[PDB]
């Protein structure tokens, strides 16, 4: 790949959510950029926007 | 509008007139006065102020929607989300003008109805006692003075009291 910060490899991100009682099983032989726990979910009035306008 | 009364068969509006909507201006023997109805005056007000409410009522009040605006190019599910938003803004854009259109032509007939309505009522009160020179002007046909003015405005004029006098000089003095 193009150099990016000295490096010339790249990580992919990806996602999974676990609903209560479910349970989560990370299995690989290589490569893995493992995870370290998780983020809550919140369900409510939240979002984001794009702004270089004060605050 | 509808009725004739405001810019019809009333040539004008008064720039004095600063204390009511619409009014009265009488010449009898004492002079010549001016007075606002507050009767008609806030029957036009409050009907006004009463689509003033429903119209700037209630904010839309929306959180996480989709995006609108894009910096890369992606095809198909973009082209959706855009025609989504515009179709939207397309279609409100039409109610706004439309019900902008529609309330005012109704504010408009809804002030000539009020007028003509002072004039009907006051044309009712006067009974045989007087003619409509046509321009929102009734010739009293008898004597007149502020107090006799002022029992027409306030809604006490009583007709009998004066007929006799205004049916000889109406039907050839
Ligand atoms: C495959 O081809 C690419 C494209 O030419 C090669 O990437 C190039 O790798 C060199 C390192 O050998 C990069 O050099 C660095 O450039 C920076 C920026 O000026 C400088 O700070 C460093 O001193 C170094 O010279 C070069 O930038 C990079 N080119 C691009 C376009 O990303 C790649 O190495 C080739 N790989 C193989 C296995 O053949
Ligand atoms: C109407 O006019 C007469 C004359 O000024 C007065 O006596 C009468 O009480 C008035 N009525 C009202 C409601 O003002």
């Amino acid at each position: 790949r193009p150099w990016v910060r000295g490096l010339s490899s790249r990580i992919s991100i990806y996602w999974t959510i676990v609903k209560p009682g479910d349970v989560l099983v990370i299995n690989s032989n290589g490569n893995l950029i493992a995870p370290r726990g998780y983020f809550k979910m919140r369900t409510g009035k939240s979002s984001i926007m794009r702004s270089d306008a004060p605050i | 509008g509808l009725f004739g009364a405001i810019a019809g068969f009333i040539e004008n509006g008064w720039e004095g007139m600063i204390d009511g909507w619409y009014g009265f201006r009488h010449q009898n023997s004492e002079g010549t006065g001016q007075a606002a109805d507050l009767k008609s005056t806030q029957a036009a007000i409050d009907q006004i102020n009463g689509k003033l409410n429903r119209v700037i009522e209630k904010t839309n009040e929306k959180f996480h929607q989709i995006e609108k605006e894009f910096s890369e190019v992606e095809g198909r599910i973009q082209d959706l989300e855009k025609y989504v938003e515009d179709t939207k803004i397309d279609l409100w854009s039409y109610n706004a003008e439309l019900l902008v259109a529609l309330e005012n032509q109704h504010t408009i007939d809804l002030t000539d109805s009020e007028m003509n309505k002072l004039f009907e009522k006051t044309r009712r009160q006067l009974r045989e006692n007087a003619e409509e020179m046509g321009n929102g002007c009734f010739k009293i046909y008898h004597k007149c003075d502020n107090a006799c003015i002022e029992s027409i405005r306030n809604g006490t004029y009583d007709h009998d009291v004066y007929r006799d006098e205004a049916l000889n000089n109406r039907f050839q003095i």
